[PDB]
């Protein structure tokens, strides 16, 4: 069980850890949250109480380092920073213990929700993803965008998902123009699960990572680049059977995991109407497809 | 973006641009077979690529061959039409290939923006226009060199005759556009009117007939009148 102390608590914000919030005053006495379960990536997250523009927060992984939360009254924001003196550190952790104002990470041993939404998350992609290398930790906020969109301005602040694009020399071979635009199976099996991510857990990651960052943060690319992983395997023709099961998987918790009152701008009618109706894929999502019809027909 | 009637005078600008309908490329006739069941049976077909500023015309002919143990006809149709326009294009020298090509039907988009990925400064248009040129197999010399053909063939045509040395390319194609309306919506009528005089005749090298300019008028008068009409007719006004 690990521990990310807070310094102080100056203003008044709603803060997140993975899927639980808790809402802090204005100098309300808190000093960070304890017993969060070692073996997964985590993300820590902020909502002002005054802007409730701009979410923002800090994946990290409690295996690579002391991290703790202090505010920074310049920039205006919580900042997490790595303690390096791993003396010191327990030193802070204890003595606020003792004094209790630690809240306890709030999970119920029957609930795997954690662990399924990050199954194939790893720290070291992230940060490949997030490029700053001289911290541990990785910073997303709501307004931060992709590669892609700025193909389509600042590089260092840039979520660097891998780009897929249908209409792309690299998506369609010359010659399987018509082949390859209608079944994409050479682009991911090929082009993306072989050439550049080398195995479908990295794939999954991604997709992983992208779907949360959409809902933690309301980041509009992530959602993009989620949308489009999902539909690139699910207009694809031949699909190792191990990947649609647990595509089924993946889905089905973060469909259930989501607030419901997004739906309207997380989910794509599109992407989701053609793969559970119209794709390839279509019967291979039982579990998805019952969740997406008792909980938004609509949609669909 | 899209064509439509706020920015039509942009055909006739000096930006090389074509034209691309695929509505005749995948011709069927409907019969019964012995079963009584229905088969179609295809016919030779064509695509119609033409440059609206200079009338040149490449009418690419589609062999039933090509259909020969292929399913999904009507999805195939749209991407060799995509397939035949790209090879057209690569075969032109640089400084003749379109700018724009403009698809007449939005099917098209997505197969000719495929085809065209090796050329990404050709912008691929849809439009919102209802241009007639479904009919162009209502001009006889067309209909007859696709019908005849044995092998793909690709055959060279300006669809405007002889006009251009009289009439801008604005006048030019709204006479194709309302003689291709006219013969879409009653072609017996269209044809009639159009060769009615036997003592104006076609060029062995043109497609219409020999119209001195007040002849055009009459005749561009009575596919007015013929296409009016019609709709009457159409719609019980």
């Amino acid at each position: 069980m690990n521990t990310v102390p807070f310094t102080s608590a100056p203003i008044e914000v709603t803060i997140g850890i993975d899927q639980y919030s808790f809402n802090v005053k204005e100098n309300q006495p808190f000093h960070g949250i304890k017993d969060i379960p070692i073996g997964h990536v985590h993300v820590i997250h902020f909502q002002h109480a005054d802007n409730s523009s701009m979410r923002y927060g800090y994946w990290f992984d409690c295996r690579m380092g002391n991290f703790y939360i202090q505010y920074d009254p310049k920039d205006g924001l919580y900042k997490m920073m790595e303690e390096r003196d791993g003396a010191k550190f327990e030193n802070i952790v204890h003595n606020f213990k003792e004094r209790q104002m630690m809240v306890s990470y709030p999970k119920i041993d029957e609930d795997d929700t954690w662990y399924n939404l990050t199954e194939f998350v790893q720290m070291d992609k992230i940060r490949k993803i997030v490029r700053k290398d001289e911290n541990q930790f990785s910073y997303v906020d709501s307004s931060m965008t992709t590669v892609q969109e700025n193909e389509l301005s600042d590089p260092a602040h840039s979520l660097n998902y891998t780009v897929i694009n249908f209409k792309s020399r690299e998506a369609i071979r010359p010659g399987h123009e018509m082949e390859d635009f209608l079944d994409k199976s050479y682009y991911l099996n090929t082009v993306m699960l072989q050439g550049i991510f080398k195995n479908s857990s990295n794939y999954f990651g991604e997709l992983q990572f992208a779907f949360l960052n959409a809902m933690f943060f309301g980041n509009y690319g992530s959602s993009l680049q989620w949308h489009a992983m999902i539909e690139l395997i699910c207009s694809s023709a031949t699909v190792p059977k191990h990947m649609l099961d647990k595509l089924d998987e993946i889905l089905y918790y973060q469909i259930k995991t989501l607030p419901e009152q997004y739906s309207d701008i997380l989910l794509n009618e599109r992407v989701w109407n053609i793969c559970l109706y119209s794709s390839f894929q279509k019967n291979s999502l039982h579990n998805t497809e019952k969740i997406m019809e008792n909980k938004y027909p609509e949609l669909l | 973006g899209a064509m439509n009637s706020s920015n039509y005078a942009e055909l006739f600008n000096n930006d090389i641009k074509l034209f691309v309908d695929d509505t005749n490329v995948y011709r069927v006739t409907v019969h019964k077979t012995f079963e009584g069941n229905v088969a179609t049976k295809a016919i030779n077909g064509c695509i119609f690529t033409l440059n609206p500023k200079t009338g040149h015309l490449f009418l690419k002919i589609i062999h039933t061959s090509v259909w020969a143990g292929q399913k999904r006809l009507s999805q195939l149709a749209k991407w060799k039409t995509a397939e035949e326009v790209s090879a057209l294009v690569r075969s032109l020298p640089k400084e003749e290939q379109p700018k724009q090509i403009i698809v007449t039907r939005k099917a098209m988009l997505d197969p000719l923006e495929v085809h065209m990925l090796d050329f990404p400064n050709i912008a691929i248009r849809p439009t919102e226009l209802r241009l007639p040129f479904s009919a162009a197999m209502s001009i006889d010399k067309l209909s007859d060199v696709v019908m005849k053909a044995t092998e793909p063939q690709m055959v060279l045509f300006n669809i405007y005759d002889d006009w251009l040395d009289r009439i801008s390319s604005y006048t030019a194609f709204s006479r194709l556009t309302l003689l291709l309306r006219a013969l879409k919506t009653n072609e017996e009528s269209a044809k009639m009117i159009l060769l009615s005089d036997p003592t104006i005749t076609i060029k062995s090298y043109h497609l219409w007939p020999s119209f001195t300019d007040e002849q055009w008028i009459t005749i561009e008068s009575q596919m007015r009148d013929l296409i009016l009409t019609e709709y009457g007719r159409k719609y019980n006004v």
